């Protein structure tokens, strides 16, 4: 069978940056539900089961640019006391609908503490070596979630 | 952008 | 605001 609309696809990958490896593991995703990074959706269509290949994936295709504005400063008032603000932590804030703003501080200057909102890997080109381990049509629920199961 | 002035929650 | 946060293979938040 071969990746698709409303497949449920589970992958293995490596994830190089900068030529440099960053993350690799195992997942699988439903195809075509807005799921994947655009590019690696557009990278696996049409693949077989047990193919496998070097993806290059622009920022724009891939978790976008940076977004200056995305970096400023909130006290530390608004941080849990028992929490510890450190450089690399990462805490979730709400937005005026309350929907949940997740974030990375970046540093901490006594009360000020610097956080982005961007993705961690917002204007970074990405570099998969990929294989497809499987595809499976999904079942009734998953489409009805928008999500595979696991 | 802009945060609601409430406490954020660790992951 | 930012559009590709929440996908996978390394999605930002819950």
């Amino acid at each position: 069978m071969k990746v698709g609309q409303d497949k449920v696809v589970t992958i293995r990958y490596t994830l190089q940056v900068e030529g440099e490896v960053l993350d690799q593991g195992e997942l699988s995703y439903l195809h075509g539900h807005r799921n994947l990074i655009p590019g690696l959706e557009e990278a696996l269509e049409g693949r077989e089961e047990g193919e496998a290949f070097q993806a290059h994936v622009p920022a724009e295709k891939a978790y976008g640019p940076h977004d200056p504005e995305g970096v400023q400063v909130v006290p530390l008032s608004a941080f849990p006391e028992d929490a510890e603000v450190v450089p690399g932590a990462q805490f979730y804030a709400q937005d005026m609908e309350g929907n949940p703003m997740p974030l990375t501080v970046v540093a901490v200057e006594g009360e000020e503490v610097t956080v982005d909102f961007n993705h961690p890997l917002a204007g970074k080109d990405l570099d998969f070596q990929v294989e497809v381990v499987k595809v499976r049509e999904a079942t009734p629920e998953e489409l009805l979630h928008g999500h595979a199961h696991p | 952008t802009r945060y609601k002035n409430a406490k954020m929650l660790p992951f």
